[PDB]
């Protein structure tokens, strides 16, 4: 679509109005530098950082929260109004839950995408000066001045400043990695080429570079009219959505809030029903919106994440927006590219033939495999043909580095055969130093081999040997002998049978196959002082004495293959899409186990079959290669049926909106993809996918730029320990939840019986915030630091529409069996104190009317007794503090009970040490608030006797033999009745 | 000889402040084990 | 725009109601409420257990309430403030009211079975009969139903009672008394009754509601002295106890612990 390279020379230039030679004229550039605008990219606008803050603000909590810290200053105000001598308790409240609500926002701001830069990277590619042909000069010019149709000369390591249409070419080669990922070189010439122009040979794409050779073009495209400038716009615009840990959230979120605006909307007009005063219903609203709302679960939600985020980033495993520290763990789909990423990106020698036996070289960045046999003098020879007959040679500067990790200045495949020597025998500098060259032949189109002459390694005068490399399949005519073991033995019809069968087995390997040969100089007849220089001589090469073969593969890294095995064991289905062409991303698949042994495409089972592909039914074929020709006009339901019909998926030559168009139907589907790459082709599909992980060494600016998560090390393993990681975060998530939860009961029912029964209060709105900001921090945070009960990468990924984070299975336990459990503790110990100071439980029925009365100072207890209202106050918020240590002694054995979720504390153990210092801080605390002098104006919080800590130790061993034998009970009969009402 | 009306709540305070104290220690210890 | 709530309720496929069946419904509900039976029965199972622990005659603990508060009878509507007309019997009719229920028991119709002290000596009784000591209504001169129903109103003269709250065992030392004057510097006259406040020590200690049947705690009666044509109103006193130090009333906190503040109001 939108093809310039079909026009022809002349067609081309009439159309843009621009000259053969001279270039375009300096008016008309500037005219239309005016009507078009400047060769730069436009970012997308910004949010500002205090907008963002103001969003969070606003959540489901924190709206509740907000109408509390309302509801508190109209009581401070009411109150004032109506009797002139305020108590500066309601505003001192509303003031703390607007701090309440201020931190929160600050946590969940952290707990947020920090946006991306991916439009900064993508500029960092746009060359600083470009050289155009205007009014037939050379003139270097700003790049960001370049105009439509004009001429534009790059040459040797030159960025492309736009998208040219080239006209002439010498030798131009240029690196097409930012389109396709592979950084092999690809000849530029002025002629058509291929009908799609991400192919064609004419067309030069800005943010690509010319290697090497000069080249002029015509510009067609300028700034976001560009090939890669479309693909930075798209990247930049692109949003990963929602999160599957903000879903969860969100929706929990959505259920306690309407449980409070129900609970509160119910009440509110029962106290009006009731005829309180305007005061007091506010201040049962305020109580009530209180200890509904989970003040520091969202808090405790971001400090988990952090630990978590914190903990891999101990493994190499950089991760940059908080929350992808749980989407590898949800994660159902990884779309996975090859180059850089699956392999190594770089060519090695992978297999040889000599012997008539292939050979397997140790491919592994670390060279921790097995080599081959060093042991064969036809060995030594090919060993030092190959590492001879090159050109390439190390960059100086670079010795205190290992041999594959060292720049080579040369060829891939020649760099591949240096690294091999260097790996296999000696130093290829002092080899050369050995046997010095007189004379070379370089490659050539039509020639296919290359061969040098130099000094023979027998010290003899007149000998020399003449060393050869090329095309296997055309090495084998010019040769008639082939040395085995060290014996130089002649050509057999079967030799060539078994030569032709090992370059059919290497070739189909994915891997490239290069012969070699050496010819020993007869007699006499040529001696050492003959010039070898004179061109085009007489002396045909032939009757060669063929050695062996080597192939060279971009192989795949040490830890991809297991990786991409226990990924795939667990549950997760591993596609591969490439820019590389099929049949060496087949050969890759095959290798790192995408495709599995047993299965075959259509394709291999028609010629297996031997049969067209037309008469196989596709359904027989559990894997498939598509391409990106067929992807390009196969329509959305074609491609559904690929994904869900095939269990191994490859695709080959895939453009990079091909990939963003792959990761949306893998998404349709209703799965979490993850998307891991390295280049700036994956940047759309890592910007689109629920988590992209970008290569930290391989990878470039932009792929860590539009990422969620950078593998720092390159470890592919790393995705593995992060789906581990994620799958128990999300456990441990749902345990600090039913903890944090679970004490809401406590706090709403004194209230609700408060109103219903007409009782003192039993809990005050100021104790309610010193348990959650408080004593259920440390306890609720330390469940974080919880193994795995089972093994985790055995279950099948979780289903985000049907397995949520909080369900009505944790809610029945939190707000329905331990939140009664500890309310009862709590209120028996409420009575406990009343009682032992006059007023018995009958008593308490309907006092709450005089109780509370200010001007009433001659309240009569069971015993006779008449009480002041500050004597009877006191006894009050004596039983508020006991009531608070209630919560934290109940609290105990529910931290206990909630370490595991179905195996019992015998079998797991108590080595959490978080846990015990959890407990201990929080008991501490607890006596600390109670027992400090000046808590009693501060918090209204009054020393306990001692007896009155232990009212609640019953409701506690309660909780904890109630749920072990629960649990117990699901571990028998797994799929029983218990377990699918109470196991969340 | 016991009297009514009267407690030592500041004797509870010290033995209240004291076991906190202790409690808090040990969980420090325990956090930091090694 | 689409009510997927509709297939939530009465789902016509299982008849799932809110995603749970009607057996489902039912087991569920069967065990919440076994659930909450055992959690009810094993709280009032704890709280009986509570109970049988505790005194029925004195409470456990008393350090909470150590000194007595002072209180005035009967109580005002609103803010312990007191207001009527002379003119209409209907304004203090309430007052009125609740002054003869509370001076019933003090009558010497019905305190006839009573038994006399001697005056000025503290009164422990270490027995288990616990003998009640009269409180003859003689004392609340001008302020008792013998005189006159109106008491002190529909005269410009209210009369307002002021006691101090009973608290058991407690033995009050010298000569306990309540004094009253009022704030204002137009001092409208103010007469306590018995003499001076006079709390006299027979009616101490208290020994509580179940022992010491037919206790009558001491009372105080002021009354505030308006002029015919002037109305005098917004006056306000103070009364607080000036004659025993174990009865304490400087307390900053408590502003009724050992004293009271009210006003009053008259009009026409
Ligand atoms: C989660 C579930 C939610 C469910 C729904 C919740 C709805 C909550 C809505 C509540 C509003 C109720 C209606 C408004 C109040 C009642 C109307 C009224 O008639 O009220 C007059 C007030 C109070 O008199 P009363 O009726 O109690 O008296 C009676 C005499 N008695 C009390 C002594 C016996 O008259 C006064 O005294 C004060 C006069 C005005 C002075 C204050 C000005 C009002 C403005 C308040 C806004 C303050 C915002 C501060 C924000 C700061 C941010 C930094
Ligand atoms: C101090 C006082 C504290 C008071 C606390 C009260 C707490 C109230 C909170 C209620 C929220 C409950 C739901 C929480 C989770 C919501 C989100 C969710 O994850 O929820 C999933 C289900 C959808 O289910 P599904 O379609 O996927 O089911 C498939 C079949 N399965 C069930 C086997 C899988 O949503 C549901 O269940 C929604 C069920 C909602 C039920 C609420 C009403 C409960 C009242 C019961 C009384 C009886 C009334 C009806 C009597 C009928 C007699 C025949
Ligand atoms: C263990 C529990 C820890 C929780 C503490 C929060 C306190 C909850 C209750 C606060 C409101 C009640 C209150 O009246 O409190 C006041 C106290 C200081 O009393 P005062 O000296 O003014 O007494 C005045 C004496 N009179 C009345 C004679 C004038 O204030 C304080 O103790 C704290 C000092 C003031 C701090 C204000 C800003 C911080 C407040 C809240 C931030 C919450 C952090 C966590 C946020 C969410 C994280 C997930
Ligand atoms: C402390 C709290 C003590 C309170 C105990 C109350 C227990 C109430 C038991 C009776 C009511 C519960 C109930 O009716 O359950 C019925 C289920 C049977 O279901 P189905 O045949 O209808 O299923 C149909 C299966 N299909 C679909 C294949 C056909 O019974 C079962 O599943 C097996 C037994 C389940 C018993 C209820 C759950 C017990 C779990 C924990 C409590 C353990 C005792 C802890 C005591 C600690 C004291 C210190
Ligand atoms: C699961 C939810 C279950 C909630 C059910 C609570 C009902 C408990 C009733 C216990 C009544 C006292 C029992 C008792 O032991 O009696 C013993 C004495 C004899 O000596 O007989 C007496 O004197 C009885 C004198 C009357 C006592 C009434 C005082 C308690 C009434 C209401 C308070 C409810 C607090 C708990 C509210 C629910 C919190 C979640
Ligand atoms: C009524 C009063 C309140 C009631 C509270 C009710 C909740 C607590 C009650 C019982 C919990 C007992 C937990 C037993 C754990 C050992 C299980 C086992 O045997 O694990 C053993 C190891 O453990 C340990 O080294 C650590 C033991 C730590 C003990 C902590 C003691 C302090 C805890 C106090 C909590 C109670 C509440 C106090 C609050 C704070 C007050 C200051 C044996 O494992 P292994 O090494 O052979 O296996 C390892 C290999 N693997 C797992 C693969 C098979
Ligand atoms: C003080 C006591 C009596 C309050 C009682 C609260 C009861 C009635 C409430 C609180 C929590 C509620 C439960 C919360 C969760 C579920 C799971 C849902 O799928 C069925 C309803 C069910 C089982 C609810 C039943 C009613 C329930 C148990
Ligand atoms: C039984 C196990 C599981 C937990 C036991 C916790 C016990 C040992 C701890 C927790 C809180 C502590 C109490 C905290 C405060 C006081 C008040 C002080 O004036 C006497 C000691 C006393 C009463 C402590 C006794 C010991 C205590 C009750
Ligand atoms: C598990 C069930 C059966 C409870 C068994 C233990 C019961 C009987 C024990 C454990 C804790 C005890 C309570 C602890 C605290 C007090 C306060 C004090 O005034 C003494 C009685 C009282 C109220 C105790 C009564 C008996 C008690 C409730
Ligand atoms: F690195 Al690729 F397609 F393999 F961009
Ligand atoms: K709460
Ligand atoms: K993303
Ligand atoms: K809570
Ligand atoms: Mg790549």
């Amino acid at each position: 679509s939108m093809d310039d390279h079909k026009l022809s020379l002349d067609e081309l230039h009439r159309k843009y109005g621009t000259d053969l030679s001279r270039g375009l004229t300096s008016a008309r550039a500037a005219e239309i530098l005016a009507r078009d605008g400047p060769n730069a990219l436009t970012p997308p606008p910004t949010t500002p950082e205090w907008i963002k803050f103001c969003r969070q603000l606003f959540g489901g909590f924190s709206m509740l929260l907000w109408i509390g810290a309302i509801l508190c200053f109209l009581a401070y105000s009411i109150q004032a109004a109506t009797e002139e001598e305020p108590q500066n308790d309601n505003l001192y409240l509303g003031v703390v839950l607007s701090a309440v609500v201020i931190i929160t926002g600050c946590f969940s701001y952290y707990q947020e995408a920090k946006s991306s830069k991916i439009m900064e990277s993508f500029k960092n590619m746009v060359p600083q000066q470009a050289l155009v042909i205007r009014n037939g000069e050379k003139m270097s010019i700003n790049a960001e001045e370049v105009v439509v149709g004009d001429l534009v000369e790059v040459k040797g390591g030159d960025r492309i400043p736009a998208d040219l249409r080239i006209i002439s070419a010498n030798g131009c080669k240029v690196d097409n990695s930012s389109l396709t990922g592979e950084s092999e070189p690809q000849t530029r010439s002025p002629d058509f080429t291929n009908e799609n122009p991400l192919e064609t040979r004419n067309i030069a794409f800005f943010s690509t570079n010319c290697v090497e050779g000069t080249a002029r073009g015509i510009v067609v495209y300028t700034g976001d009219r560009t090939v890669m400038g479309r693909i930075a716009t798209l990247a930049s615009g692109l949003e990963g959505g929602q999160t599957p840990i903000a879903a969860e959230i969100e929706h929990f979120i959505h259920i306690i809030t309407g449980v409070a605006v129900f609970l509160g909307v119910s009440f509110f007009i029962l106290s009006l029903i009731l005829e309180y005063t305007w005061l007091e219903a506010v201040i049962f609203l305020i109580g009530i919106i209180v200890a509904n709302v989970p003040e520091g679960l969202l808090a405790t939600v971001t400090v988990c994440l952090t630990l978590t985020a914190k903990r891999m980033a101990r493994k190499n495993c950089l991760v940059k927006n908080l929350e992808a520290v749980e989407t590898l763990g949800s994660t159902s789909t990884i779309c996975s590219d090859k180059t850089g990423t699956l392999t190594q990106n770089r060519m090695t020698v992978a297999h040889m033939w000599f012997d008539n036996q292939i050979h397997e070289a140790d491919t592994t960045e670390n060279q921790s495999g097995v080599s081959f046999d060093k042991t064969s003098a036809t060995w030594l020879a090919l060993s030092r043909i190959a590492g001879l007959c090159n050109r390439a040679v190390f960059q100086a500067n670079q010795e205190n580095l290992p041999i594959l990790k060292r720049a080579v200045a040369g060829d891939a495949s020649e760099s591949a055969l240096l690294k091999c020597i260097e790996l296999c025998c000696g130093s290829v500098k002092e080899m050369r130093e050995r046997y010095a060259k007189i004379v070379e032949i370089p490659f050539n189109s039509t020639n296919k081999y290359q061969l040098s002459i130099h000094k023979n390694p027998n010290t003899s005068e007149p000998q020399h040997l003449l060393v050869m490399k090329g095309a296997p399949e055309r090495i084998l005519d010019r040769c008639s002998s082939i040395l085995l073991h060290g014996k130089e033995q002649p050509l057999d019809e079967e030799l060539k049978d078994a030569f032709q069968n090992a370059y059919l087995e290497l070739g189909g390997l994915g891997e490239r196959v290069l012969g070699f040969c050496h010819l020993f100089l007869p007699d006499e007849q040529f001696p050492e002082g003959f010039q070898f220089d004179t061109d085009d001589v007489n002396f045909p090469i032939d009757n060669l004495c063929f050695v062996g073969l080597i192939s060279m593969i971009d192989p795949p890294r040490a830890a991809v293959p297991d990786a991409v095995g226990k990924c795939r064991s667990a549950g997760i289905k591993v596609i591969m899409v490439t820019g590389d062409h099929p049949i060496t991303a087949k050969a890759i698949a095959k290798g790192v186990g995408i495709i599995s042994e047993g299965n075959e495409t259509v394709e291999d089972i028609a010629a297996r079959l031997n049969i067209p592909v037309s008469q196989v039914n596709p359904r027989d074929a559990k894997a498939c290669v598509v391409h990106g020709s067929d992807l390009k006009d196969m329509t959305s339901e074609q491609l559904d049926d690929i994904l869900k019909y095939h269990t191994e998926i490859v695709f080959a030559r895939t453009s990079p909106q091909q990939k963003l168009i792959i990761v949306e139907g893998c998404q349709r589907q209703g799965a979490i993809v993850a998307v891991t790459g390295d280049g700036v082709n994956d940047s759309p599909a890592l910007k689109k996918a629920d988590i992209g992980v970008a290569m930290g060494i391989a990878g470039s600016d932009v792929s860590k730029q539009a990422a969620d998560m950078i593998l720092l090390d390159d470890n592919f393993a790393s995705i593995v320990t992060g789906v581990e990681e994620g799958r128990l975060i999300f456990d441990n998530l749902k345990k600090s939840i039913a903890y944090t939860l679970t004490s809401n009961i406590p706090e709403i029912t004194p209230f609700l019986i408060f109103i219903i029964a007409n009782i003192p209060l039993p809990l005050g709105t100021v104790t309610i915030l010193c348990i959650d900001l408080g004593t259920d921090m440390v306890p609720a945070i330390s469940l974080a630091y919880e193994q795995a009960e089972s093994d985790i990468m055995k279950r099948q990924p979780r289903n985000p529409k049907t397995d949520k984070l909080v369900n009505e299975r944790l809610i029945s336990m939190a707000y329905g069996q331990i939140g009664m459990i500890q309310a009862l503790g709590g209120f028996f110990t409420y009575f406990v104190i009343l009682a032992e100071n006059g007023f018995l439980p009958i008593h308490l029925l309907g006092l709450r009317v005089d109780w509370d009365d200010r001007w009433i100072n001659d309240v009569e207890d069971s015993y006779g007794q008449q009480w002041t209202y500050e004597q009877r106050k006191i006894v009050e918020f004596t039983c508020h503090t006991a009531f608070f240590v209630s919560i934290v002694v109940v609290q105990w054995a529910d931290l206990v009970i909630c370490k595991t979720r179905r195996n019992s504390v015998f079998q797991q153990g108590m080595k959490n040490k978080i846990l015990i210092f959890g407990l201990f801080e929080e008991t501490a605390l607890a006596a600390f608030l109670s027992y400090c002098p000046g808590m009693g104006v501060a918090l209204r919080m009054y020393p306990l006797k001692p007896t009155w800590w232990f009212c609640a130790f019953p409701y506690s061993l309660l909780i904890f033999v109630y749920d072990e034998v629960r649990k117990l009970i699901i571990r028998r009969r797994p799929g029983g009745w218990v377990e699918k009402e109470t196991y969340y | 000889e016991d009297d009514p009306f009267f407690y030592d709540e500041h004797t509870l305070r010290k033995r209240g402040l004291l076991v906190a104290a202790v409690l808090f220690i040990t969980g420090i210890i325990i956090l930091t084990s090694g | 725009s689409l009510a997927e709530w509709k297939l939530f309720i009465y789902n016509p496929t299982t008849g799932e109601f809110l995603g749970r069946t009607a057996k489902s419904w039912g087991l569920i509900l069967l065990f919440y409420l076994v659930f909450y039976g055992f959690l009810a029965a094993l709280f009032s199972f704890t709280m009986w257990v509570m109970l049988q622990t505790l005194n029925d005659e004195v409470p456990k603990y008393r350090d909470q309430i150590p000194s007595p508060g002072l209180m005035v009878f009967p109580k005002p509507v609103t803010a312990l403030e007191y207001t009527f007309s002379r003119s209409d019997p209907t304004s203090y009719a309430g007052y009125i009211e609740d002054l003869k229920k509370f001076l019933k028991p003090y009558t010497l119709e019905e305190q006839k079975n009573l038994t006399v002290c001697p005056d000025g000596a503290l009164f422990e009784q270490k027995g288990p009969v616990y003998v009640a000591c009269q409180f003859p209504i003689s004392l609340l001169q001008a302020c008792s139903g013998m005189n006159d129903p109106d008491f002190g109103y529909s005269q410009g003269n209210p009369c307002i009672l002021v006691k101090m709250n009973r608290i058991i065992g407690l033995k009050p030392e010298g000569v306990p008394r309540i004094d009253c004057v009022s704030k204002n510097e137009d001092i409208p006259n103010v007469a306590v009754y018995p003499h001076n406040g006079m709390i006299d020590l027979k009616y101490f200690p208290y020994y509580g509601k179940k022992l010491h049947v037919g206790y009558l705690q001491p009372l105080v009666a002021v009354q505030v002295s308006f002029a015919p044509n002037n109305t005098g109103k917004e006056v306000t006193v103070e009364c607080k106890i000036d004659g025993s130090a174990n009865l304490k009333s400087q307390d900053d906190r408590d502003k009724f612990l050992g004293r009271v503040m009210f006003k009053i109001t008259a009009r026409a």
